[PDB]
RNA sequence: UUUCCAACGGGGCCUUUCCUUC
């Protein structure tokens, strides 16, 4: 059960965390067997406000159905068992290109495979069970763009500290800045 | 009883060609209903092996 | 029914500044509304505008200052052959010295000076001054 | 607004910004798709389904809970009626309109009203014809439509 | 008037406007869970009825329809969510 | 004339990226 859940040969952190799951695995019936069916493709490491680098886990995305059933209990043991670390769960999506003129016909394209829909599921994954209740985009008089992503209410505690990591996490993926806010 | 049948020979040739377009209508509605029904197997079979390998790469790693 | 939304914006713009307002709520916006307002805010005729997301087609709040006499929209998008840019500036713009006719070219939404340097032509969109 | 009279009146449903959730809603994709198919076997229209299910059960909307609109469900499960249900109530009305002109020919307003309704039917069909929900050559007519709806 | 914050409008004034005329529109109807102490479990109902709702088993009533929100019938309770 | 300097265009690269194909 060591490198099985890895779904790929490399590397080190992918092993450590893959080891970490199996240390959370044998707790017997409800703390395993619902955590075993899940898997992950890869892990990337990038910096955070808390000085604690971020650990971003990719998911094949049939599988975000069960991971979402766990999540909060899991990312509590992952940020504990692997600490000085911020642990988030992203889902690997396809991003098909917008065909050019000179390009020759490919199979059509769904809209959930589109670069913009994808980055709008990224922001949906980085945040979790709170919600996204609204958005805005300021175009600064410099010509810069900054996305105001507004969050919800209850349970929001869980990402409270995680705010400035998502902005960084998303800026290593995209090239666009993020900020958040809450009601009044 | 209206016109459009100039004699026996035409009336027959009409009937000749009317049963021929009622077969091309039957054969195409049997064969493309064989295309639909028999691709419903390739959906239940390919949805089975992700439900059969769903308990198989679960149980066998125990 | 709504026909050119680009014009339903630049109109709620030209009805804010005259009435003296510092901001306006325009709707639905667009890809092209954004890229108009972008060539505009770039030469300063407005400040920052903020895309709000309704779940349908959008709104914008545009914070505008004082400096904008008219920002217009050319309703049939006429085919401009790069001799005719000169004649489009000579008509609807207050002087040679400033002011901008904004068209569409294969090279994207831009002002007629960034057209004259890039050396591309296309369909006219509007103007701002 | 309102092609066929002068009323400009804005009324509609206001969709919630929430594309997931209630999250106070439990149930499942299995639960409603079975409630859907069990009503659509009872004779109910894809409008009265989301109508009954919204007030009697919890369903805000059946497209947030299940990934497909109440029509696409009835189709894939083979409950999709021959003609759209909008187009059906139209033809159903023109029948009850024309039935009333035959019994009283002295009502001209009716004769007017019948024109509006029919004007709508023929244009709706013309769309459904364009994207092929109806067979190219499908047309309305007063004789076959009385039978068609019944 | 002549300058204001449109992006950040007061919830006092925003609460009075029409449901299409809020900043991003949202519906003003709700849902609730109703009890008839004779029956031990609750049905979810929609604030605006139309169809006159009945509970799981017995045939009784819950609400009756009108133009606006459902009129609930006599002794009942409603939690909202 | 190169070096400095900014300016204005041109082209090509990497990031999930047909620019058809051996
Ligand atoms: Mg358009
Ligand atoms: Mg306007
Ligand atoms: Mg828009
Ligand atoms: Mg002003
Ligand atoms: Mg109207
Ligand atoms: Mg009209
Ligand atoms: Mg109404
Ligand atoms: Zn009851």
């Amino acid at each position: 059960p060591q490198a099985k859940i890895l779904s790929q040969a490399p590397t080190e952190l992918e092993l450590q965390v893959a080891q970490a799951f199996v240390e959370l695995e044998n707790s017997s019936p409800e703390l395993k067997a619902e955590l075993r069916p899940l898997q992950f493709k890869s892990i990337r490491e990038i910096d955070v406000a808390g000085g604690k680098k971020a650990l971003a886990i990719f998911v094949p995305v049939p599988s975000l159905a069960g991971f979402h059933k766990v999540q909060t209990k899991l990312t509590r043991e992952l940020e504990k068992k692997f600490q000085d670390r911020h642990v988030i769960f992203l889902a690997e999506r396809r991003i098909l290109p917008k065909p050019s003129r000179t390009s020759r016909q490919v199979q059509k394209r769904p809209r959930s495979r589109t670069l913009t829909a994808v980055h709008d599921k990224i922001l949906e994954d980085l945040v979790f069970p709170t919600e996204i209740v609204g958005k805005r985009v300021r175009y600064l008089v410099g010509g810069n763009k900054i996305q105001k992503v507004l969050l919800d209410s209850k349970d929001v505690q869980q990402i409270d500290y995680k705010l400035e990591s998502f902005q960084a996490v998303y800026n290593k993926l995209t090239g666009k800045q993020i900020v958040f806010e809450i009601p009044s | 009883k209206g016109n459009a049948f100039k004699h026996k020979r035409a009336l027959v040739e009409h009937i000749i060609q009317a049963k021929a377009d009622a077969q091309r209508e039957k054969a195409l509605n049997e064969e493309a209903e064989a295309r639909r029904l028999k691709n419903r197997a390739a959906r239940d079979r390919r949805a089975q092996r992700v439900a059969e390998k769903r308990d198989a790469l679960l149980k066998e790693d125990a | 029914t709504r026909s050119s939304v680009l014009a339903d914006a630049l109109n709620a713009i030209n009805n804010a500044e005259k009435t003296g307002k510092r901001q306006v709520l325009i709707r639905p916006s667009s890809k092209v509304i954004i890229k108009f307002l972008q060539v505009m805010q770039k030469h300063g005729y407005i400040g920052e505008f903020e895309y709000i997301d309704d779940h349908r087609s959008g709104k914008i709040v545009v914070q505008l200052n004082g400096r904008l006499n008219k920002c217009g929209v050319i309703s049939p998008r006429f085919n401009v052959k790069i001799g005719d840019i000169e004649k489009w500036t000579a008509n609807l713009l207050p002087a040679r010295q400033f002011g901008y006719v904004i068209l569409t070219t294969s090279a994207g939404i831009m002002d007629h000076e960034e057209a004259r340097r890039k050396h591309v032509s296309g369909k006219i969109l509007g103007f701002v001054y | 607004g309102r092609m066929h009279s002068a009323g400009k009146g804005i009324s509609s449903s206001a969709i919630p910004y929430s594309r997931n959730a209630p999250a106070w809603f439990k149930l499942s994709s299995e639960s409603v798709i079975e409630q859907i198919v069990k009503y659509a076997r009872k004779g109910l229209t894809p409008s009265q389904i989301g109508v009954l299910l919204r007030d009697a059960h919890g369903v805000t909307q059946a497209r947030v809970i299940t990934g497909n609109k109440i029509m696409r469900i009835l189709k894939s499960n083979g409950l999709a009626p021959e003609i759209p249900e909008d187009l059906y109530y139209l033809i159903k009305k023109a029948v009850s309109v024309r039935k009333h002109l035959e019994r009283n020919r002295k009502d001209k307003d009716a004769k007017f009203r019948l024109i509006l309704i029919e004007s709508r039917i023929h244009r709706l069909a013309r769309y459904y014809r364009t994207v092929a929900v109806l067979p190219p050559n499908w047309k309305y007519e007063s004789a076959t439509a009385s039978a068609l709806v019944n | 008037v002549l300058v204001q914050d449109l992006l950040h409008p007061t919830a006092a004034s925003e609460a009075r406007k029409h449901k299409l005329k809020t900043l991003v529109q949202g519906p003003r109807s709700y849902f609730l869970d109703v009890k008839c102490p004779g029956c031990l479990n609750i049905t979810t109902v929609f604030s605006h009825a139309q169809t006159a709702v009945t509970c799981e088993s017995c045939s009784t009533i819950l609400c009756t329809p009108t133009g606006g929100k459902a009129k609930l019938s006599e002794g009942t309770s409603f939690r909202r969510k």
